[PDB]
RNA sequence: AAAA
RNA sequence: GCAAACCGCCUCUGCCCGC
RNA sequence: GUGGAAAGGCGGGCAGAGGCGGUUUGC
């Protein structure tokens, strides 16, 4: 067929680029992916791998000349024996030229990748498993031939035991050619998969635009509106996930976490396969906000106009107005995909697209249309766990405690709550089916367990690339998910006090909510949708895949020594709620969340190159504060870390003057050098203090009391001597002997005197010791 | 135009900031107090025609604060034209999450003009613990309750507009037996209560066919640019079921919203106040 | 050296603590500093750190010698003294009647500054004037047990 | 119906020092103003000492009270703690969640109770609402000025636990309110039935003389409360006060005037006008 | 389970110091006398708390009632619960033993349930607590503040405190080690008030007799202090009786019972003709 | 809500 | 003829249990 | 015709245990 011979052209157009900065053939790449392919052809392939040689050797308009020997290399092989129109397999070959130009808009080295967050730096080949190996950019511009050999030959090895289709080839092309540039030029920050991936994109949407060969040799295809990007944003996500009592546990949340994606995977899947559009065409699905790229036609717009109105009708049956998906598209042209000149066109585009999404949420249930009707209906009651209205009736009991009557679909997420460590993967199949827990707007999601056997059309595998136990006519579709969690004696997931007792010193549960700073602005950069493809994917991995390492443990040449209260567990009591796209939400003891708060951040600063900041909020809670006030708090801690400026932490609750020159949260820096002085001198390590001092909280807690005689007036002198005096009399008159003097330097400066930010670290250290 | 601002000087901690049902709702339950059964079906048809009371918004000290409409959000890139762009973004995130605006940058949001938001707002929510104990035992059982803590001189206010012998006959009584008795939650704890007064608030509105909402609106057609309220008090211990109101600050055209009547099995129907509180409003392109 | 630091404001009271825990170094920075507490007659004219920066450099120099007070602090309590100041000025003549020996000096230097700041008091109001006077006593004992004296 | 609301104004002595905790730099804080800073009496925790003390008045006079007040032949002496079942028969009959409180199921009940008609009732369909209001009292203004002058409002009074054989200390710290502190109280009562207003009064000032020998808040036991009510006026504010503002209400004044003196005495003698006006 | 009220027996009168009181504290304070006496914040007075004559009250009954665990266990049951001594020895905090709750490190005999400290003579008298039932006390010990006279003393310029100057000398080379120590000085005189809360009208001569008990070996023994070295000497000046019976609330007129002793001692109480001191008071019950 |  | 040397605090404990 | 009605942040807890204003010799 046409539909998957123009998608595996386009995917594999660039193959044998690995095989020339390997050299495996003679030179001029497009030569060696017509014999690459040819040899994978002869042993364990089909003879459909014969023919996609034709499209690895005429692109680049390099061999393709005067439109006669693509003609007499066609004929040699036979076309009816696939069955494909000798004319149709010529007007494919088109398509992929094509697209290939509007990917990229772009010699002779063995050049690495380099970083999209500084393309000064760049990366080392390695695979994408996100298992004891962090892909750091560092200053090593030189790929040995020999490892470039290495990779070629696993690649062989994969595309040989791989089944030829676009879902199958696309993890395999992922794992190795991730860390691969796609042109070899100095600074380049494109992926080689990204490239690819973007190339079967936009030559399936060419293919189902309707234009042919001689619409490309024209010119016709570009400089018309024949694209389309799509992009959608769930929209009241803290009031869908967070608005929960005290009757949710920490598997609710994290069972909340799991079914925000899965409606987000069902909209997403329900646009590619009635389109006809295939994975690549997904530009990018991180943060419950996704982008597709897909064709304009007006069979496209009435059938995407349908998929907006039933999900967004779905949406309010079941959640009255507390979630709303917003779908938007903008029609594009091919020049629109790339920087014209020196103006960039497709940030202008998507930012004609991002006031469409501006103006659709704030109509935020108008494709309702009894939307602000009233009507009557009797005997109406709320559920206590997440507090939405049904008539009651449709109430039945909980299986915790079945005198409470919760309403079904928090029955449907305290049972999936149970199966999340047991669990392998999700299968996408009808509504009406059995094994089905929850539905989506379109489809019913039935959980793939250890041992077991997957229905469904569309498979989704959690953390992996390699499907392993899957029916060979299912479509594979991977996706990541940060699912790290402290198990209970149990095989499950340990709960909020299970967590807290497990804290050094005072018992408390920390929550953290921490995400990227100006991230927005960081993608408003990119010119062209392969390089908005490698942008968002290394930012989604983050968080995805290697915020769930540094929770193993790992990374520490690259973290060093961060402030610890503890020596860092072999199983750290940590438990992810949720983290992808640019942010994270994550529980656990108090002592491990003060750290791992320090120690993302340390590695996230290595991971980018430096240019992108974080912005984290900590909250230390009871046990027995419900979850809405526990993300309440600490989401307005992260306001306050990002209003008052970006790159700060908040590290706890202080009393500040109201001058409007006192804030509250540290600059990651400046706590981490506060730690460095004012730590060591009083705490011992592992809940005690140092020597001279045990047993003095009545120096310690004194020192914040003369500390709030600042606050009440920052004017006042009297705090001076009264650290002095209290230091001179204990003894102890070289520690601190900063808070005894006023700092003339910061009264110039007109910031606070040190004696204000002793604060946060004195209080961490006091509720180290037991309070 | 000219309204009629009735301040509430309070006298402790509030339990919300009132919006205009349950302002209505306190209203039309101080008339059946003082007055009786058949003056508030004589309160309910002054305000199907004519004037209407509007949401409540807090005052800090002389400066009255209005809620930012919602008209500025898809305009807010072209009223930040004249400015560096990188600090043109950090202006405009403060400026799309922003909830109110002074008497003197509301006038000029109406307008499309570069405005300013306020730094600090004049009241705080606080969750102060109270316990039930037992009576023999002492046996305490802690639960959790918030509140609206007011500063030293601020406060909240509504507006009225209409004919002043529906004020100076409804209203004005009503606020003054609505001060000794509360404004929503626990006011046996003496919560909702405060001082009355009364004062002339003059506002700046262009002549448009479209108009920002001050109040809860209920509107009869789908209104330009919304944001979605749900919802649903309680009356005489019977729970009302939830509705669709909208927020204050967001655009209608020509559009008088309405007051419903419930059922409920009281021996009187029971309204919800939906009426609109239009200030004319400029708007972009869509 | 000893006059680099302890400067105008406030420079260094931890580097203060390196020389006088040395001899005649500070006997005379302070003594000129003892003279502008001299100088220093007018008590309620330092509503700066001036307060603060005397009150270091007199226990600075307080500190190379050994070195009324509760009297000062009842008398605190009766703002919640025109008789009384009498006595204590007479209580602290009383201890420099008294003490004879090694600690003539630091006894005679801790008489120089007082009472200068003790001839005010008797003509001036008693809420103001004498809190300003009372925070300056409490920060000289206050940096002379820092600076290990007793 | 609606009549008018009495309004009692006064003066909230601490004679010894006052603790209500937060539980949230002295170990055990007071609650104090977000603000300000300032602590001040919550109305729920004086309204609640109010009732909890004449719960336990009424559950000792329950066959003395059965013909003035019907619906106390419902309840017999004690609390149904014992046997786990609500509206028992025993007087403290609602469980809110550990605690068991008198609280009547009904408003034909509740209106004949004297605590539930005075205090307020729950129940299942019926919800009695109450009668009175206790605001927060918050600190006079010559104790607003005693804290701009620079004085001390709240203590830390340091407790000790000691082994009663070895003699080892065990120490702790409590904030408390400087007794001698003034606070500002307001009660409103809402006159709903003219017939029985005068008992809803009496059975008010009945709690607060019990209050003034016993404690409010705090540890009390080791002297945290003794608390003073000093009175000042008590308002009547009429039906005709409410609809034209016109300011001729009655005004009863006390200035000087004990709680015990207050109910002991005057009442008939001092809500003389009040009775006239009904 | 069914917790009344009869009326509130209060007991006034006047806490003499003998011989020098420290009651001591521990901030903005530099130069002062070490190791201070506690004083009311507003008036700068020193006081006696609530807190520290209730413990002390209770630490002597305690000890007495250790003592004799086969002499009050036929009329208070649930002390065949108890065992004399300490929980000490092994930590564990509800076993056979007398003292058995844990404060931080300390052992203090709170009974740990209502149907258990309402039998025992402590605990149904200063209170208990515990995992649920929470049995509170019937006595409430205010804080005790100077009588007027002395009030007017320190009007008149007279020292309320002193500061007494105690050396500890080695026993080796005779070297000192001098400490000031604050005191109220002999001869004051604080005015306390002790209220008892009548909530069962079979059992309150009991625990009157018990309180009483409790007075009578704290003016044998010494209150705050250091007082093995001379420093408590407390002594008990009764000013009235009184009785405050249920219908003194509601009516508010003087029916309150008044028992006159204003001139006789905490042993002349509880001495023979107790009976006729309270006979009143069983006319009101 | 800086794409939760 | 009458004093002058040091010693000016030492060392333990410092929030629990429940909701 | 009020997201309302009902609800004490408190039960129990000594700032306490040991300590001679004292010794030695001269200027
Ligand atoms: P209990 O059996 O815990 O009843 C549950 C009920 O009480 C609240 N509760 C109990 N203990 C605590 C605590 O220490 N802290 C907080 N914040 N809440 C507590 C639960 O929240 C629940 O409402
Ligand atoms: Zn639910
Ligand atoms: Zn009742
Ligand atoms: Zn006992």
């Amino acid at each position: 067929e046409i539909d998957e011979l123009t998608a595996l052209g386009g995917l594999l157009h660039d193959i044998g680029k690995p095989v020339q900065r390997a050299g495996l053939y003679s030179g001029d790449h497009s030569t060696q992916g017509a014999r690459f392919l040819r040899d994978l052809a002869e042993n364990t392939g089909r003879a459909e791998y014969e023919l996609l040689s034709l499209f690895s050797e005429f692109h680049h308009k390099g061999h393709m000349k005067n439109d006669e020997l693509m003609i007499r290399r066609i004929k040699e092989l036979s076309p009816e024996r696939f069955g494909l129109t000798m004319e149709d397999v010529l007007n494919a070959l088109w398509i992929v030229y094509e697209a290939d130009n509007l990917a990229s808009g772009e010699p002779q080295a063995s050049r690495p990748l380099y970083s999209v967050f500084n393309p000064g730096k760049a990366y080392p080949w390695a695979e994408l498993d996100f298992e004891k190996e962090l892909p750091v950019p560092g200053d090593v511009f030189s790929i040995r031939s020999q490892d470039y050999r290495e990779l070629v030959k696993r690649l062989w090895e994969e595309l040989s035991k791989a089944k030829l289709r676009s879902d199958r080839l696309l993890p395999v092309l992922e794992k190795y050619l991730t860390f691969v540039s796609s042109v070899t030029s100095e600074g380049n920050i494109i992926s080689l998969y990204d490239h690819m991936r973007m190339t079967s994109a936009i030559a399936l949407a060419m293919l189902r635009a309707g234009c042919t060969a001689e619409d490309v040799r024209s010119g016709r295809c570009r400089k018309e509106k024949r694209f389309l990007l799509i992009e959608g944003d769930f929209s009241g996500i803290q009031d869908f996930i967070y608005r929960v009592s005290g009757k949710g546990t920490l598997k609710y949340l994290r069972a909340r976490s799991a079914y925000l994606e899965l409606i987000g995977w069902d909209v997403v899947l329900e646009i590619l396969s009635r389109l006809g559009l295939t994975r690549a065409n997904v530009v990018f699905n991180a943060g419950g906000h996704f982008m597709i790229i897909a064709q304009n036609t007006p069979d496209a717009v009435k059938e995407l106009e349908e998929i907006r109105a039933k999900a967004v009708e779905w949406l309010y049956r079941e959640f009255e107005s507390d979630l709303y998906l917003a779908i938007e598209w903008e029609p594009v042209s091919g020049r629109e995909f790339g920087r014209e000149g020196g103006k960039n066109l497709f940030a202008e585009a998507r930012k004609r697209l991002k006031h469409k999404l501006t103006v659709r949420k704030l109509k935020r249930f108008g494709e309702i249309k009894g939307l602000f009707e009233h009507g009557h209906t009797e005997r109406l009651a709320e559920c206590p766990v997440c507090g939405r209205e049904l008539p009651e009736g449709k109430l039945e009991p909980s299986a915790s405690d079945p005198e409470t009557k919760v309403c079904p679909t928090c029955n449907r997420l305290v049972s999936l709550g149970g199966n999340l460590p047991k669990l392998l993967g999700f299968g996408r199949t009808a509504k009406n089916d059995a094994g089905v827990l929850v539905e989506g707007p379109f489809s019913g999601f039935v959980p793939y367990l250890q041992g077991g056997r997957p229905v469904g059309e569309q498979i989704l595998v959690k953390n992996t690339l390699n499907p392993g136990e899957i029916p060979e006519s299912a479509q594979f579709v991977p996706y990541f998910v940060a699912d790290y969690f402290k198990k209970d004696p149990k095989g499950g997931v340990a709960t909020f006090e299970e967590l807290s007792m497990a804290s050094t010193g005072t018992r408390r549960l920390g929550v953290m909510k921490g995400d990227v700073d100006r991230l927005g602005e960081f993608f408003s950069s990119m010119d062209s949708p392969s390089k908005l493809a490698t942008a968002s994917r290394f930012m989604d991995y983050f968080f995805k895949g290697y915020i769930g390492a540094i929770i193993e443990g790992k990374f520490g040449y690259i973290i060093g020594d961060v402030p610890s209260l503890r020596d860092w567990p072999e199983e750290p009591d940590i438990v992810v709620v949720y983290a992808g796209g640019d942010d994270f939400f994550i529980v656990g003891a108090w002592d491990q969340i003060f750290e791992l708060a320090f120690r993302v951040r340390r590695a996230f600063n290595a991971y980018t190159g430096g240019k992108l900041t974080l912005s984290v909020g900590l909250g230390y809670f009871d046990e027995r504060t419900p979850i809405y006030r526990m993300a309440d708090v600490v989401s307005e801690r992260l306001d306050t870390a990002k209003d008052e400026g970006r790159n700060r932490v908040f590290v706890v609750g202080r009393s500040r003057p109201l001058d409007g020159k006192h804030k509250l949260s540290y600059e990651w820096n400046h706590y981490e050098e506060l730690w460095r002085t004012y730590a060591p001198r009083i705490y011992a390590g592992n809940g005690r203090l140092k020597g001279k001092l045990e047993s003095k909280k009545g120096l310690l807690w004194k020192l914040l009391e003369i500390r709030e005689l600042y606050v009440r007036d920052p004017n006042d002198v009297r705090w001076a001597y009264l650290t002095a005096y209290l230091l001179g009399r204990h003894g102890l008159s070289d520690l601190f002997p900063e808070l005894v003097g006023i700092d003339t330097k910061a009264v110039e400066r007109k910031e606070p005197q040190p004696v204000y930010w002793v604060d946060g670290v004195l209080k961490i250290v006091l509720m180290a010791v037991r309070r | 135009p000219k309204f009629i601002a009735v301040k509430l000087i309070p006298k402790g901690p509030f339990r919300d900031i009132p919006r205009a049902d349950t302002l209505f709702g306190a209203i039309g339950n101080a008339i059946s107090a003082i007055h009786g059964q058949s003056a508030v079906e004589e309160l309910v048809d002054a305000f199907v025609g004519g004037a209407r009371i509007s949401s409540a918004f807090p005052y800090s000290g002389d400066t009255y604060y209005l809620p930012k409409p919602l008209s500025v959000e898809p305009a807010l890139e072209g009223i930040l034209t004249g400015l560096d762009e990188e600090e043109r973004y950090t202006t405009a995130k403060r400026l799309r999450k922003a909830k109110y605006l002074d008497l003197k940058n509301f006038e000029l949001a109406l307008r499309l003009r570069p405005f300013t938001i306020p730094e600090e707002i004049p009241y705080a929510r606080v969750d102060v613990p109270r316990v039930v104990l037992d009576r023999v035992t002492q046996d305490s059982s802690i639960y959790f309750w918030e509140e609206i803590r007011f500063r030293e001189k601020s406060g909240v206010y509504f507006l009225y507009s209409g004919p002043r012998e529906v004020f100076d006959g409804y209203i004005a009584p009503a606020m003054r037996f609505l001060g000794d008795t509360g404004i929503g939650g626990k006011s046996t704890w003496g919560a909702g209560l405060f001082e009355v007064e009364f004062h002339e608030m003059k506002i700046d509105a262009p002549g448009s066919e479209y108009s920002v909402t001050l109040s809860n609106a209920l509107p009869t057609k789908t209104p330009v640019l919304w944001r979605l309220l749900r919802k649903g008090g309680w009356s005489f211990g019977r729970r009302k079921p939830r509705m669709t109101f909208i927020a204050e600050g967001s655009i209608v055209k020509n559009d008088p919203g309405g007051m419903e009547r419930l059922e409920l099995g009281l021996s009187h129907e029971v309204y919800v106040y939906g009426l609109t509180f239009p200030l004319g409003v400029e708007l972009p392109e869509g | 050296v000893d006059a680099s630091r302890l400067f105008g404001e406030s420079p260094d009271v931890v580097g203060i603590k390196k020389m006088l825990e040395k001899g005649k170094q500070w006997e005379a920075i302070q003594p000129y500093f003892d003279n502008v507490v001299r100088e220093a007659k007018n008590f309620l004219e330092w509503s700066p750190n001036k307060r603060l920066a005397n009150a270091v450099t007199v226990a600075a120099y307080l500190t190379s010698q050994g070195l009324i007070l509760d009297m000062a602090r009842t008398t605190e309590l009766k703002v919640k003294i025109k008789d009384d100041l009498v006595k204590m000025r007479y209580l602290l003549a009383y201890t420099v009647g008294k003490a004879t020996g090694q600690s003539k000096y630091s006894l005679d230097a801790f008489h120089r500054i007082l009472d200068p700041m003790l001839e005010v008091l008797m003509g001036s109001p008693k809420k103001e004037n004498f809190e300003k006077f009372y925070d300056f006593l409490q920060a000289v004992v206050a940096y002379h047990k820092f600076f290990g004296g007793g | 119906r609606f009549y008018g609301k009495i309004v009692i104004k006064g003066k909230i002595k601490a004679v010894t020092g006052l603790h209500i905790g937060s539980q949230r730099g002295i170990a055990n804080p007071v609650i104090k103003d977000p603000h300000t800073g300032l602590p001040y009496i919550p109305g729920s925790s004086l309204k609640g000492r109010l009732r909890s003390l004449f719960e336990i008045l009424v559950n000792s006079r329950l066959g003395e009270w059965r013909e003035k007040y019907p619906s106390l032949a419902n309840y017999s002496p004690g609390s149904c703690r014992p046997d786990n079942q609500e509206n028992c028969g025993k007087f403290f009959n609602r469980k809110i969640n550990r605690g068991w409180i008198h609280v009547c199921p009904d408003y034909e009940t509740a209106l004949a109770c004297p605590v539930c008609r005075l205090f307020g009732a729950s129940g299942k369909e019926s919800n009695f609402p109450s009668r009175i209001i206790v605001r927060d009292a918050f600190l006079t203004k010559e104790w607003e000025e005693k804290w701009r002058a620079g004085e001390a409002i709240t203590e830390a009074k340091i407790e000790v636990g000691i082994d009663r054989v070895t003699s080892q200390a065990n120490p702790r710290t409590n904030e408390r309110v400087v007794a001698g502190a003034e606070f500002e109280f307001e009660i409103i009562y809402n006159v709903e039935n003219t017939t029985h207003w005068r008992d809803d009064i009496k059975n008010l000032l009945t709690a607060m003389a019990l209050l003034e020998d016993s404690y409010l808040g705090g540890s009390g036991s080791r002297g945290y409360g003794k608390v003073k009510f000093i009175f000042d006026s008590f308002e009547f504010r009429p039906l005709d006060y409410y609809r034209t503002g016109k300011d001729e209400d009655i005004v009863s004044i006390d200035a000087r005037e004990k709680s015990v003196s207050d109910i002991l005495s005057g009442f008939d003698s001092l809500f003389s006008e009040v009775e006239g006006k009904l």
